[PDB]
DNA sequence: CGCGGACGAAGCC
DNA sequence: TTATCACTGGCTTCGTCCGCG
């Protein structure tokens, strides 16, 4: 019930994704510092490529007045009522008078307090249900202090509907706590198996038309980087999957297209200038029924160096799974897919010879 | 300890240099290269008997060698951090560069601090700022145990002393 | 008049240095981050405050504090220095918030 | 007799619990902060487990349901020790911002910038469970073997819930030691009471060190302690820690049987 | 749709790109330290050729006032009305009351405070805006803070010029954020398939007239040199090169001329004393229509030595194209071009005789 | 029509 | 160079209103 991807998967100068100051942000793990990228940033990339992928799209917007503003007013509204309907909107749900507002900013529309994590559909839906109201808007734009007419069921339930990310990654709306989804998957930061030092490159704009100040004196900001190979974790607990989306076949989807995006997305951390895209070295997909386990404390020891870490990595990774195996005995059925050719790595299962079709194997196998 | 040899350097080599011009060519044609790298073999016949874990020897090389590459302007317990901020202070150099460079170099490991290391301190040395080689050298021994610590010490020296430096200049 | 006027002079550097001590390690915290550190900074500091006061109330002498005079002695502030240095140790440690840390940890020194 | 668990447990960059603000709870010991996750914590995550797998030996083997009205038995003979990390633990920060999707004509402007802070290291946990009064109190020998093996494989698999869906921290313990004491329980906390030294990793080291500390007091104190330990290691031997066994469940089934 | 571009060349004593200090950058990767050419200057001459052969010219530019007020004093505007109206042209643009400037420097217009990245007779366009508001700017003159007169839209408009060089790798304007346009080219950092150490070449300037002394002492300095060959890899996101450009047909032009361009040029960093003017060993370029994926976790482990790298780096990328498609099955459209005889190279696809050949089947390929 | 659950009334600036 | 910087709660008794059965 609990599928576990683990991945080791290299990244050359990368720099995927930086703290404030453009540095790589780093974990001191086993006593030694070690590049990671951020969870929260890789879970963003593989639910941009499943819902592109997918079709189905999900909005996390701060500013949904706006939205359905511009929606209304596609719809036949003169402005000024758009921007009261979309209002009306927002202020017919929560506890008190409504949602609470960020300070108004002049000529747009103010954007909401907390983020909403909502499908496309919902916001049109949300714009029609302002709209079958538009005498009660009307009447109460007038008014120095609208209330809220809108139905609160109604659009309570509307922003119930679940987007098949919701279903997976999970929402928080804390004024509206029915709403609130908990996601299916967890996913771990990506750190180096690997000590890696912060590399500093040190770059300068060239400025095209010629002048003495120009060149000479003048110096150009430096600017950071870091290189290694990342050890990659993530769950997806079946049963919630299942009882989130609630069929069992869009659950399948979900998870076989989620572990293939998974595999297939990269952060695009100024790629523009670095071109990281790769894909990982191993790939061991587990499906264990009493509780995922994760492999990091294999590589809590730094590897030493001076020699490729791919290799070394692989056989750590393999002879850990092992001993687990070993210590903790389970009927979990496990699996690997790997470019290396030099081991059989016995212990990741049976081996199969492509990413996708060990996750269809794997997937089908739950 | 490690200091005793490292005083041990300090005289003879300071000794063997301004009093030697073939030594002292022969020594700095290897600063910021491995003691392993056979283009600083013709050191050893003057550093290497004081090497007192495989860091350290690296250290003494290194200084050894770099303390030696100085122009003769320069030639004839604080750390680092303390002469860097005395030398903005005083002589004046930029602070906020010099304050980068501190900053990438508390970051880097033992072979880091060697190729990062050379152009601070013998650009520092030169405008004649002081530079305690023996505690310079004990540091570059440290990064084999714990180099976070003396990264950490020789940045809160320096702003801790430039601090102390502007403060006193009331 | 003097015996109350030495414990004014002290319970009022005290404190005033020590909510000084406050928002250094706050604002410390944050600008490092671009916070955990005045909790226990707090806690160490007045542990080790109160007998610090009560050896200047009785003119006792203790340590950065000169007997018998009626000036502060700015004992309070080798205090707050030793709690602010025992509380941020080990975060001087990447150079940036050890820049940040000695930045703000310069304005205990009065 | 008295049955406690040591285990040496580590976990990645997480932040299982934490305090009143985002960072995690700490206990200063040693001279060295190190970060914990609080006895409470982690013992309502067993009590899931136990709970759940047992589908009143609850109220027994801990002091009282907490949606209960007091049942005359508030105490519970289990005493969970706060988990605290080996080594010295920095709290490391991570700053993160949500990113709004409806873009206006200005660039980047993010929906929220924050930093929330996390850490990571190999915590040493410990719990020691009082047979006895669970044998007076629950009456059948039998009900005593279910909730003591099931609560100390529990006590193994077990990792509170905090923070997990940003950060895996899911992870089986490196060592586990189950020493049937009839004389007393002893924690071996003091151990670790000089925070290793880093850069290399902790497992091995933290092991060993308790290897050396558990063969000192069983030398302060020679016993009829029935002991028996398992790693995933096999490179390193431990003679101090009793003899050595394949994996977890064997082990726990041989020191319940030990107690009866 | 995404062009994907591999390639293997050696470079002898090149030292191609310096930091502060003269030595090669270097990447510490796999463990062990690679010098590496940086991605930003050798994307700096490939659109210097790019922008040189196809016509188009780019400037990127932090003193546009002095460009501008040359422009219109060759219109017959006297030097301080001209100074004076350029300063109205980058005045009248932005929220606040204009671009901010940094401290004018005597004799001379101040430089702007970011750079500016626009095709050369889009400057012409803006002295010729600034040229029919003569009048306006001639009373404008006198005032002592002079405010911005020339409408803010047109001038925008003109800023939203795209050139070749700005379809294919985009730019950047915090200022004006309408100006913005996404790159649709990623480009690595070459680093070397095998260790290099940073090789010291000890060198003199002898002084002409004779002095006895100084033979005798003969003291210069030593500048660092390294050699090896260089891993390559680039990225043509064509959809965006298209949404760019705008026309499938420039887009064409564009990258077939920009692939060329990539094979040919070299960033003559240090040149006339080290001619390092190479062409690749071997290229690969393929199409791929899901994702790009790049080779560089094949050359991780550093090659040994002792013996030509050439042959085991093609041969290498070799068995590791084989494994990524054998690993990740796709259609990709693949094709290289060697010069090496030794190998046929099954896995790198189809053989093309010549680089211009293989680039124009690919190009009209994709 | 009955029962259950949820929110409000201050005290407070 | 510029834009962005969350919510929610851990008080008192009872009554009334509303949703449900």
């Amino acid at each position: 019930t609990f599928v576990d991807i683990h991945a080791i998967q290299t990244l050359p100068y990368s720099n995927i994704n930086r703290d404030d100051l453009g540095s790589p942000k780093t974990v001191v793990y086993g006593g030694k510092e070690r590049t990671r990228v951020s969870s929260q940033s890789w879970k963003r990339a593989v639910r941009h490529e499943v819902e592109a992928r997918l079709g189905d799209k999900a909005v996390r917007t701060r500013r949904i007045i706006s939205e359905i503003a511009k929606r209304l007013r596609e719809r036949g509204w003169d402005a000024d009522l758009a921007d009261a309907g979309a209002r009306q909107v927002v202020l017919s749900v929560g506890k008190k008078s409504g949602i609470k507002l960020e300070k108004e900013k002049d000529s747009e529309a103010p954007a909401t307090s907390v983020l909403f994590y909502l499908p496309v559909p919902a916001i049109d839906e949300l714009a029609a249900i302002a709209d079958e109201h538009r005498d009660a808007v009307a009447k109460e734009a007038a008014k120095k202090t609208p209330k809220g007419i809108l139905p609160a069921d109604r659009i309570t339930e509307v922003l119930k509907s679940r987007n098949v990310s919701v279903n997976l990654f999970g929402r928080m709306l804390a004024e509206l706590p029915s709403t609130e989804v908990d996601g299916a998957v967890q996913f771990a930061h990506a750190f180096t198996v690997h000590g890696t030092t912060v590399e500093v490159d040190f770059f300068t704009a060239v400025d095209d038309i010629p002048k003495e100040n120009d060149h000479g004196s003048g110096h150009m900001n430096a600017g950071q980087f870091s290189a290694g190979t990342f050890y990659r974790y993530a769950n997806v607990n079946l049963d919630r999957l299942v009882e989130n989306t609630g069929d069992a076949q869009t659950a399948r989807t979900a998870v076989a297209e989620f572990l293939r995006a998974f595999l297939s997305t990269v952060p695009s951390g100024k790629q523009n200038a670095t071109a990281a895209m790769t894909l990982p070295d191993l790939v061991h997909i587990a499906v264990r029924f009493d509780r995922p386990i994760s492999f990091a404390p294999a590589f809590e020891t730094a590897l030493y160096g001076s020699d490729g870490y791919t290799l070394r990595a692989c056989q750590e990774l393999n002879n850990y799974a092992e001993r687990l195996r070993e210590v903790w005995p389970d009927d979990a059925i496990r699996g690997y897919a790997t470019v290396e050719n030099k081991t059989d790595l016995a212990a990741l299962g049976e081996r199969y010879d492509s990413y996708p079709a060990l996750i269809d194997a794997m997937v089908a196998a739950a | 300890y490690i200091l005793q040899h490292a005083d041990a350097l300090v005289k003879r080599v300071s000794k063997l240099i301004v009093n030697e011009p073939a030594a002292r060519a022969a020594l700095r044609r290897g600063v910021g290269l491995a003691p392993e790298d056979p283009r600083m073999l013709a050191a050893h016949r003057v550093v290497a008997p004081y090497v007192p874990v495989h860091a350290v020897e690296r250290a003494f090389y290194a200084v050894a060698a770099i303390m030696a590459a100085q122009p003769r302007s320069a030639r004839d317990r604080p750390n680092l951090g303390v002469s860097l901020a005395q030398a903005v202070f005083d002589k004046g150099l930029n602070a906020d560069s010099t304050e980068q460079r501190l900053h990438l170099i508390a970051r880097q490991n033992l072979d880091g601090v060697h190729r990062h290391l050379p152009r601070l301190v013998l650009y520092l040395r030169s405008d004649q700022v002081h530079i305690d080689w023996g505690i310079l050298i004990r540091d570059l021994a440290r990064w084999g145990h714990t180099p976070r610590h003396v990264a950490r010490e020789w940045v809160q020296d320096y702003h801790r002393t430039l601090e102390t430096l502007t403060r006193q200049a009331e | 008049a003097r015996i109350v006027r030495r414990i004014t002079l002290a319970r009022k550097a005290a404190e005033a240095l020590g909510r000084r001590l406050e928002k250094a390690c706050k604002e410390a915290w944050k600008e490092s981050n671009s916070g955990p550190w005045v909790q226990h900074g707090m806690s160490r500091y007045w542990a080790k405050a109160e007998p610090v006061f009560w050896n200047i109330v009785y003119d006792r002498p203790a340590q950065g504090y000169t007997p018998g005079m009626a000036g502060p002695g700015n004992a309070f502030n080798l205090v707050a220095l030793a709690a602010y240095d025992e509380v941020t140790g080990p975060y001087c440690e990447r150079p940036r918030v050890a820049k940040v840390v000695e930045r703000h940890r310069s304005t205990l020194f009065s």
